[PDB]
């Protein structure tokens, strides 16, 4: 539950730049694939559990 | 206290591709 955005998945540190005024990331299918940690500002990938 | 010391005029022009902003923080 990252600042209200809820979901299930496995986190993973990514190499993406997130335009620091942004918080969430989405793919083509509008699925949340990258969420920023609101406490340490790093970007984490969202992958569905196997 | 204020006084009317500006009274600026107005005109018209063509606004090209401008005024685009980020709709969300996605
Ligand atoms: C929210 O609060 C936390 C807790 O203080 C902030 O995390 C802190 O961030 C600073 C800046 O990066 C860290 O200082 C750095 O620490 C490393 C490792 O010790 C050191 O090598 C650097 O020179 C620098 O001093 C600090 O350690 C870190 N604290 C914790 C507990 O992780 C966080 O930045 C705050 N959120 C925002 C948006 O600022």
């Amino acid at each position: 539950n990252f600042n209200g955005l809820t979901g299930t998945g496995v986190l993973t540190e990514s190499n993406k730049k997130f335009l620091p005024f942004q918080q969430f990331g989405r793919d083509i299918a509008d699925t949340t694939d990258a969420v920023r940690d609101p406490q340490t500002l790093e970007i984490l990938d969202i992958t569905p559990c196997s | 206290q204020c006084v009317n010391l500006i009274t600026r005029t107005q005109s018209y022009t063509n606004s090209f591709t401008r005024g685009v902003y980020y709709p969300d923080k996605v």
